[PDB]
């Protein structure tokens, strides 16, 4: 077909054009050492579509009367080959003096006469930079349809560069507004390693920092998938996103880098994330090929709302059909186009989404034509043809204007951009292929249609960060900038001493602190002080039991001449009752502030009087036993021998053994007054510490053995009626003793620590009360209410 | 003017001697003069004149040049068109330039990286060789992208490596980065980011400085911006601060830092401001900290000190404005490189030169090739286009007897490491290296616990008992102790635990064994003395096979001590947990049924003769003994199968060395279960005998049942009391002691009185005495 021949047409004024028509294979891309020409040997449909769009625009402009009446606007095109060398060699021919093959190095622009009025610019940002810097010296206006990078905005270096697409800064302002709307204050930011991604990160980070959005991590993903280094790099990026606990990610990248990242992201199993895409890859004909996409998570991104051109596909097919006729040849820039048939340019390729860039090319041609229309001061159907315009004259008319595309109006702003507007489009996964849903629009502010949003589940996802700690918390900064904190609570036993933004301070030994505390509080000392409401009952019981003891003693002294008392043990009985009264009073060593004296004294001071008392009941049990269970022929001798001085001998011997064991306890296992700062939550414990409770048996074994021997001496005995039964009283007394001190151990082992002394006091009191109630009380009861029995015959 | 000299071959030269309505393009002269441009231009002129004087380098050939005062970004393009022209002003456009001959054969290119890339893209299609002297941008290494370009300087790669190796040498682990908004700052900050994490250093934070300028007044928002940055500096624990910025902008930043009363940092200065006089002269900087700077090493040109003292090729104020050592050698070596490459291209030897027309691409092909020694330094181009020149680190000094900047290290790019570091006079109290690290190092036996994102952030936590720290294996989790070892919490190693069990060396153990032996031999004597009097009424009424087998069982039960004592074995553990209790229990059950028979059986016979008629018919007492025995069998086995046949290990309550080996680890639980039934039998027999207290039918049996069961009951209650308040080693030996004491309770308290009557009251053996009870 004759395509390549259709890339030129004469006119009174001529427009230049650079398009990605051609390309060269990878084998060509070696380092270059000799100044030969590049072998352009491939074809693309995108370049031909854009060239056809320009051809359509100029054809329409020449058909109508609304622009440039009475003049024929011409055009001819070159291919960039996506190659700077070819691009420069091509663009030089725009500037070369018309009708000749050379360019002259005049020192300023006014001396040149270029052969084109304006240049419809290249596709990619790299060539946009390269050619804009070059053209600026000649002040020839250039209108790129695709180059969105923001560095091109600078009027100082690019005074003659214009474009019909928004700059990246507007898109990223939209993205920042989106993050700001959902309060997504904590995000990761990722860009591709090429200049587009690095500049994208530079723009987005500035905007986010300015609006207080905190970037958890910022980094670049590689463009290549060839070696283990790249796999490790993407694994490290995934690690960064995972450890930072991000949920929203901004990915401003070119498509191949995103494909490389996503393919490995699917593999490595990272949880779904919210990805804010970019127009540079949200088109995603490539990305749709992945084996899984639903596990990636939600994808959102702003997409341009340029106008549609229904006529364009019919135009393309019409001209392709015309280019089959050989008659035109009776009347290269790209040789490879001639090999292409209509089946290679199917309508399915035009239905790719490319409408944005096609319409941008159309609008670019209309912008140049309208600028010339203003420059020629046209009346309706009449130009001011008195002059021939040079480009630097058109430039001054280009800035202030407004121009109309097909049913749309535009203006070049103060720095050569256009004020276009956006759709917020999101992917939903229910269909076999992902469906783009419009869910909002941006025109300088975000007009979200929030009710239509198909989140996973039915609620907004979030990642956020705490901007300020509560007063009782310790800070710790995080983020790429130190823009935000995470909070530490002061655990009990620590306090917020300073704004030391890493760790809390432990509490002092003399003090305590609760949760969330700013400062500590001293801990009070604790012990069984006098007047404690439970100890008060013991202090009453002490008086009650001592009162019983003293009442019995007084009654015995009152009736001292009567048989009952001598039969009960006479002076031994009285002495034992006095010893029991003294035993009760040992309670008073325990309460109050502990001391080194009482801590050591308390146990002997308790058990010695009790030993003295119990010896007499043991002797009465011996009397009962010798009176009932031993042969008379030496029972009488023992009975008459043990009574009297030898009873005092037994008393002294028991006291001496008890005292010796008390000394052995005071040397081998002595207790101590211990202060504990840890065993209580808000207090300091003061208590008499015992090394181990099994060591306490030294002062017990004597009394326990005496009690057991008494019980064995009394339990089996029985007596005639009409006589006093000592056995019942002694039996109940020893039984009560054993019940008391069997209860003593498990209670002492299990009461809360601070109350332990109360158990010992209570044990002593209850033991003495039992002995009194069983052995003495019935005797005094009979003495008071029925003295008639008080006789030698009844009691002896 | 001096901007041009003729010759057989010409070099282009672009130097920034200086710095719109956009149609009003300004002339380069309309901006302030910059002295470094004069220095560099005079360096090129000196090099070319010297090469013309050296008859051995270009014999019979004169080098010329055309120099243009490019104003640092603006007014590009015009110089390259001026250079590329074929004749006068004209440049032809064509497909192939392999036969072309431009006005100049090589270009000594601009300084600013933006301008270098701008010029390189235009020269590339001709492959006219360009050499540049100060553009450190790392992107210039892409010779697919910039085939025509070479450099007489190391790139930003080696500067960043100098910084990183400085940090490694002094072990700075935790740094701050500040960058300008320029491409310079952002590029170098990302490159530092790529080098740092790779080697274990961590950046605390990075932030962009505002693009202030020193002459104008500062706006309120810019003021607050600087305040906000300095606040983050003052709050952080890091103190190494790396600054990638042009020099002119930092004056405001350091004025603010001074105003904020900041101090104590180490400032590492990049190439762009490491040697700035203006910043150095800021009077009060010396209080802030230590200033270190990476810069290319100075090489003195011998003759230069004397030599220095239609448009865009003229100047009016250069010298009087003057009235750069570290870059002059780069300019000098670039010119000498072109000269040597030309000498090779002409195939020349002393006085044999043939004066070809030379095409630039061949001169490039030769410029890749030169290798020679210049001024006692050897220069050749790496395939990536860089000449290897040394870098150095300079500390700023405010003593003006010496030079303002003092060298303290040198970096060799070919050996690629920093060498012969000298004394750096720090700001600290005694010149101790100023440390900055995120965290303190672990103490012995402490694990790490990561915090946040960065590797340097971690807590230190002690290992728990049963675990230990092994630096050879890990530090982020503890290693477990072997099953026979333990650890003292925070420790680097384990220690061996010790097993404990009863053995005969111990005083209480041998004492208990001797007590059991006394019981055994007394029981055997009782048995034999009963057998010797099988005919007596005593043995007829309270003897026979029941007592014979009771005594046999009891004396074999006395053999418990060799089974309790000594290292445990499974069969002996089963024996302890079932067999000894089992054979001991039935004897107590016999005492119980005898306590029934003595009194309660008669109560049954009188009150409930039907039940008594059944009881005598179905062998009541023997069946009862068997019944309770099988109940005991169930009770023992259901505990043993729930706790295991083998011996078990338990921890000592407060001694870490000891592990206690014993049967029945759920002691208290089984203790209660086993005694519950035995002590209920004890109580029922005890109460029955108490009811028939004085019954003398069986030779006053009730009294002795009472005594024996009293001993058993009190010993059992004492054991249950003791077990509520103790948990140590003595548990099992006290268990054994109580077992032996119960064996004694039975063997002596029940049988002994009968034997005492047999031995020492023999008249009671007569049937006459027995019949007195009837």
């Amino acid at each position: 077909l004759c395509l390549s021949q259709q890339f030129k047409a004469q006119g009174d004024y001529i427009l230049g054009g650079l398009f990605p028509l051609g390309s060269t294979e990878e084998a060509t891309l070696n380092q270059r050492t000799q100044p030969n020409s590049i072998p352009c040997n491939r074809f693309s449909p995108l370049g031909l579509f854009l060239a056809m769009a320009m051809k359509m625009a100029v054809e329409e402009i020449n058909n109508g009367s609304a622009l440039l009446p009475g003049l024929r606007l011409g055009y001819d095109l070159f291919d960039t080959c996506s190659e700077p060398v070819v691009t420069m060699k091509s663009s030089l021919m725009f500037l070369a003096k018309v009708g000749s093959q050379s360019i002259a190095a005049y020192c300023n622009y006014t001396q040149y006469q270029p052969r084109v009025l304006a240049v419809i610019g290249p596709h990619s940002s790299e060539l946009a930079l390269i050619t804009g810097k070059f053209f600026s010296f000649f002040l020839m206006p250039q209108v790129s349809y695709s180059a969105s990078m923001d560095r091109l905005s600078d009027r100082e270096t690019f005074p003659s560069f214009f474009r019909t697409v928004p700059s990246d800064r507007v898109q990223l302002q939209a993205v920042v507004t989106l993050l700001q709307n959902f309060s997504w204050n904590w995000v990761a930011a990722l860009g591709s390693d090429d200049d587009y991604g690095r500049e994208g990160l530079s723009i987005f980070s500035s905007l986010a920092n300015a609006r207080g959005i905190c970037i958890a991590h910022e980094g670049l993903v590689p463009q290549h998938d060839t070696s283990g280094q790249q796999l490790g790099k993407v694994l490290d990026v995934l690690r960064q996103v995972n450890q930072s606990k991000v949920q929203v990610v901004v990915l401003f990248a070119s498509a191949r880098a995103v494909y490389s990242l996503f393919s490995y992201s699917i593999h490595h199993g990272l949880s779904p994330k919210v990805w804010v895409a970019s127009e540079s890859w949200l088109t995603s004909d490539l990305v749709m090929t992945l084996p899984n996409i639903a596990r990636v998570g939600t994808v959102l991104g702003f997409l341009q709302r340029g106008a549609l051109l229904p006529e364009f596909s019919h135009y393309v097919e019409t001209h392709l059909a015309l280019a089959a006729d050989p008659a035109f040849c009776a009347s290269q820039r790209c040789p490879r186009c001639d090999d292409i048939m209509l089946q290679n340019l199917s309508s399915g390729l035009l239905q790719n989404l490319l409408h944005h860039q096609i319409f941008a090319t159309y609008a670019a041609v209309y912008s140049v034509a309208q600028a010339l229309h203003n420059t020629l001061q046209c009346n309706v159907s009449h130009c001011h043809v008195s002059e021939h315009v040079l480009p630097w004259q058109l430039l001054e008319n280009m800035y202030n204007m407004s121009f109309h595309a097909r049913d749309l109006t535009l203006q070049f702003d103060a720095e050569g951009n256009v004020d276009m507007e956006y759709d917020l489009k999101m992917w939903v996964w229910q269909s076999p292929t992902p469906v783009l849903h419009t869910v909002g629009t941006f025109n300088g502010t975000l007009q979200l249609q929030q009710s239509k949003m198909y989140w996973p589940g039915n609620q907004v996802p979030v990642s956020q960060c705490s901007r300020q700690c509560k007063d009782g918390q310790v800070r710790r900064v995080k983020g790429f900038h130190s823009c935000c904190y995470d909070c530490v609570d002061c655990k009990a036993g620590s306090y917020r001493k300073h704004p030391d933004d890493f760790t809390c301070t432990p509490c002092n030994q003399d003090q305590w602190s609760p949760e969330k505390s700013t400062a500590c509080l001293p801990r009070r000392p604790k012990f069984l002080a006098w007047g404690e409401p439970v100890v008060l009952s013991l202090l009453l019981l002490l008086c009650l039991v001592l009162g019983l003891a003293l009442a019995a003693l007084g009654l015995s002294v009152h009736h001292w001449d009567s048989p009952l008392v001598q039969a009960s043990g006479g002076s031994q009985f009285c002495f034992g009752l006095i010893c029991l009264g003294l035993f009760c009073l040992s309670v008073l060593l325990f309460p109050g502030r502990p001391s080194s004296a009482s801590c050591l004294a308390q146990q002997p001071m308790a058990h010695l009087p009790l030993t003295g008392c119990l010896s007499t009941l043991f002797l009465q049990a011996a009397e009962t036993f010798v009176e009932s269970e031993l042969p008379l022929s030496w029972a009488n001798w023992l009975c008459s021998y043990l009574r009297g001085l030898w009873a005092w001998l037994v008393v002294l011997l028991a006291t001496f053994v008890e005292a010796a064991l008390c000394a052995w306890y005071l040397i081998a296992f002595p207790p101590e007054v211990v202060t504990d700062w840890s065993v209580l939550p808000t207090e300091v414990l003061e208590h008499c510490h015992v090394r181990s409770w099994v060591s306490l048996g030294l002062v017990h074994i004597t009394n326990a053995m005496l009690a057991f021997l008494c019980f064995l001496g009394t339990f089996l005995v029985q007596s005639q009626p009409g006589r006093y039964n000592r056995a019942r009283g002694l039996t109940f007394a020893m039984l009560a003793y054993f019940i008391t001190w069997v209860s003593f151990v498990p209670l002492l082992a299990n009461v809360q620590v601070a109350y332990q002394p109360a158990v010992q006091m209570g044990a002593i009191l209850v033991c003495a009360l039992g002995i009194l109630v069983t052995f003495h009380l019935p005797k005094c009861y009979v003495l008071l209410w029925l003295p008639k029995l008080n006789t030698q015959e009844f009691f002896l | 003017s001096d901007f041009y000299l003729p010759g057989d071959y010409l070099l282009g030269g672009l130097f920034s001697l200086h710095a719109h309505n956009f149609l009003q393009v300004p002339m380069c002269k309309e901006y302030e003069v910059k002295v470094i441009g004069y220095n560099l231009m005079q360096a090129m002129r000196f090099a070319v004149e010297e090469i013309n004087n050296d008859s051995s380098l270009l014999p019979g050939v004169l080098l010329g040049y055309e120099i243009v005062d490019v104003c640092y970004i603006s007014n590009n393009v015009q110089p390259v068109l001026y250079f590329l022209a074929h004749e006068d002003n004209l440049l032809p456009i064509q497909e192939d330039y392999s036969n072309y001959s431009s006005r100049v054969v090589a270009v000594i290119g601009p300084d600013n990286s933006e301008s270098v890339m701008t010029v390189a893209n235009f020269l590339s299609l001709f492959l006219l060789p360009q050499i540049t002297y100060s553009a450190i941008s790392d992107e210039l290494r892409d010779k697919v992208r910039f085939p025509a370009l070479l450099r007489t300087t190391p790139s930003a790669d080696h500067h960043i490596e100098a910084m990183v190796q400085l940090m490694l040498h002094f072990r700075w682990n935790w740094i701050i980065v500040l960058v300008s908004n320029d491409t310079y700052g952002r590029d170098n900050g990302q490159l530092l980011g790529e080098r740092v994490a790779r080697r274990d250093i961590c950046i605390a934070f990075q932030e962009t400085l505002p693009t202030l300028q020193p002459n104008q007044n500062m706006t309120s928002e810019e003021r607050q911006r600087l305040v906000t940055i300095v606040d983050k500096l003052q709050q952080s624990t890091a103190r190494v601060v790396v600054v990638f910025s042009p020099d002119l902008t930092l004056y405001h930043f350091f004025n603010e830092v001074l105003r904020q009363n900041f101090t104590g940092a180490v400032w590492i200065a990049s190439e762009s401001w490491a040697i700035d006089p203006v910043l150095h002269n800021l009077t009060e900087l010396r209080h802030l900290g230590t200033f270190l700077g990476i810069t290319i090493q100075s090489v003195p040109i011998p003759g230069f000190s004397e030599f220095r003292e239609t448009c865009n090729q003229e100047c009016d104020n250069c010298l009087n404005a003057t009235l750069g050592e570290r870059v002059v050698y780069s300019v000098y070596s670039a010119v000498y490189a072109v000269a040597h490459a030309l000498h090779s291209l002409l195939g020349c030897d002393k006085s044999t030169c043939t004066k070809r027309v030379v095409y630039p691409w061949q001169l490039l092909e030769e410029i890749w090739k030169v290798n020679f020694t210049l001024l006692d330094h050897q220069i050749f181009f790496d395939p990536q286009g860089d000449v290897a020149l040394h870098l150095e680190i300079v500390q700023w000094q405010w003593d003006r007897s010496q030079n303002p900047f003092q060298s303290v290290a040198s970096y060799y790019p070919l050996q690629r490491q920093l060498k012969n570091i000298q004394d750096i006079s720090w700001h600290t109290i005694n010149n101790t290296i100023p440390m900055s690290m995120c965290s303190k190092r672990c103490q012995s036996g402490q694990k790490k616990k990561p915090v946040g994102i960065h590797v340097c952030c971690f807590e230190c936590i002690d290992c728990l008992p049963g675990t230990f720290l092994n630096h050879t294996e890990d530090e982020y989790e503890c290693q477990a102790c072997p099953n026979n070892e333990w650890s003292y919490q925070s420790e680097t190693s384990c220690f061996k635990r010790q097993l404990v069990f009863l053995e005969w060396h111990e005083a209480p153990t041998i004492a208990v064994a001797l007590l059991a032996a006394l019981g055994f031999l007394s029981t055997l004597a009782i048995l034999v003395i009963f057998w010797r009097h099988f005919q007596t009424p005593i043995v007829r009424s309270a003897g026979g096979p029941m007592c014979f087998l009771m005594l046999t069982l009891l004396l074999v039960a006395y053999m418990v001590v060799p089974v309790y004592v000594g290292p445990p074995k499974v069969s002996t553990c089963l024996c302890r947990q079932a067999l000894f209790p089992l054979c001991f229990t039935i004897c107590i059950s016999c005492i119980a049924v005898r306590s029934f028979q003595i009194v309660c059986a008669f109560k049954m016979a009188s009150r409930f003769p039907r039940a008594y008629s059944y009881w005598v018919r179905y062998q009541g007492p023997y069946v009862s003994m068997a019944f309770i025995t099988v109940l005991k069998m169930v009770i023992v086995v259901i505990g043993m199968l729930a706790t295991g046949l083998s011996p078990t290990t338990r921890t000592d309550p407060d001694d870490p060395k000891i592990t206690i080996v014993s049967c029945n680890p759920n002691y208290r639980n089984s203790l209660l279960f086993n005694t519950s039934l035995d002590l209920l039998l004890s109580v029922v027999g005890f109460s029955f005998a108490y009811m028939g207290k004085e019954l003398p039918t069986n030779y006053n049996e009730a009294k002795f049942i009472t005594l024996s069961m009293t001993f058993y009951f009190t010993s059992s209650v004492s054991l249950c009391t003791f077990m509520s308040a103790y948990s140590g080693v003595l548990v099992t030996i006290v268990d054994l002691l109580v077992t032996v004491l119960n064996l004694l309770a039975i063997s002596l308290g029940y049988f002994g009185p009968k034997c005492y009557m047999i031995l020492f009251y023999p008249e009671r053996n007569t049937p006459a005495y027995f019949n007195s009870m009837i």
